[PDB]
């Protein structure tokens, strides 16, 4: 297998550098402006376009069409390590959830609390769209294009990212990713102090501090 | 008594004998035994036997009874009855007022600023606002479980009063 270190820096490389003649052939390097955005919170998500990665590596387009997921993880902490050099002004602050979090920075002074966009991917010009009757085991984690109708969407729910819970005793607070679609919650607080003394205290979750996103569900169906 | 239950002036079953060994006219013949010199060496049983009838009633509130205890029960009985019902009505409003208005799922959380925890930093705080005016950190804690060999000792007795009929002849004897 790749050094995934090794294809960090490669992606870090292309956002660094690559310019798609832009801007009407001024060459002002579209993903750079475009993480100066992101810098200053004026815009959440990025959508990389794989025909620009194809001008300078074809060999990362096609190791990106198979296994996509790694390559989704690895983009968006490039992302995260690049964002602070783009950033020259400071923020207002203007949402609860980041108030926690500016509070949660005072009292301090994982990362997936504090990684507010998101990164996707707009696929290669090369690859035609399938039929839904054409999507057959062998495509299992690749990358794939589709056509069809619409037939039922739900409401928009909010769906649960990180769970933070605080403290009843020890006044410290606890945090937990979640990935798969259930998870089990905690109960007692795991921290050295109540534990060495077992004093008992129980945890309380937070919906002002823990993490949602905007979430649907959809289906469709062939021509 | 566990078995019997019984209200005050009620009889049990040893008030119940009682009152048939005056229906018998016995009495009479432990009061001759306990009177007659010649009868000593009875009269040691006899003292086991009147010993035995009074257990249940002292002599000083024997000492107190009287025809007209008819009413003053009747009448002391309504007021202990109201100012037990008093009693109750004030405790609860004391809870009533201690206790937060909106419903026990409505939650919010405040931090003591300055209050050290335990831990390194300040207190928070999960329960009602209203609660922190009588605060103490305990309040949460179950009680230590004691050992079985570590108890104190209790009483395995209770006061009593027999029957007003009962009552009379006691006194009278
Ligand atoms: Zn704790």
């Amino acid at each position: 297998l790749k050094d995934y270190a090794l294809e960090k820096e490669k992606v870090k490389k292309f956002l660094q550098e690559f310019y798609q003649d832009d801007e009407l052939g001024k060459k002002q390097f579209k993903y750079g402006n475009q993480l100066v955005r992101l810098a200053h919170r004026e815009q959440v998500a990025l959508y990389v376009d794989l025909d620009d990665v194809a001008e300078d590596d074809p060999e990362l387009v096609d190791s990106i069409c198979e296994n996509a997921r790694r390559y989704a993880k690895l983009f968006a902490d490039a992302v995260q390590e690049l964002l602070p050099q783009y950033k020259e002004r400071e923020v207002v602050n203007k949402d609860v959830l980041d108030v926690y979090i500016e509070h949660r920075l005072m009292m301090e002074q994982p990362a997936e609390l504090m990684r507010r966009f998101e990164l996707y991917f707009q696929g290669p010009s090369s690859n035609k769209p399938r039929v839904i009757r054409e999507v057959r085991a062998d495509s299992v984690g690749k990358l794939v294009t589709v056509r069809g109708i619409v037939t039922r969407v739900s409401e928009v729910k909010p769906k649960m990212v990180v769970a933070t819970y605080t403290c009843d005793q020890c006044g410290a607070e606890t945090y937990q990713p979640i990935q798969s679609p259930t998870f089990m919650p905690l109960i007692m607080c795991p921290s050295q102090e109540c534990q060495t003394n077992r004093s008992g205290g129980r945890l309380y979750l937070q919906t002002r501090g823990s993490r949602f996103i905007k979430f649907q569900e959809m289906k469709m169906q062939e021509h | 008594l566990d078995q019997e239950k019984k209200i005050d002036d009620d009889a049990s079953a040893h008030d119940q004998l009682l009152w048939a060994i005056h229906l018998s006219g016995l009495d009479d013949l432990l009061l001759f035994l306990a009177s007659s010199s010649a009868e000593e060496q009875w009269s040691l049983h006899v003292l086991e036997i009147v010993s035995l009838m009074f257990r249940d009633q002292n002599p000083e509130q024997l000492a107190g009874v009287g025809q007209g205890r008819l009413a003053q029960e009747r009448s002391a009985d309504f007021a202990e009855l109201e100012v037990l019902r008093q009693r109750e009505m004030a405790e609860k409003k004391t809870r009533a007022l201690q206790r937060g208005n909106r419903h026990s799922r409505f939650g919010g959380s405040y931090i003591v600023q300055g209050l050290k925890s335990i831990g390194e930093r300040d207190l928070i705080f999960h329960k009602g606002l209203h609660n922190l005016r009588n605060y103490s950190s305990d309040l949460g804690k179950q009680p230590k479980k004691v050992p079985k060999r570590r108890q104190a000792a209790r009483e395995l007795s209770i006061q009593r009063r027999s029957a007003l009929n009962v009552r009379l002849f006691l006194r009278d004897f």
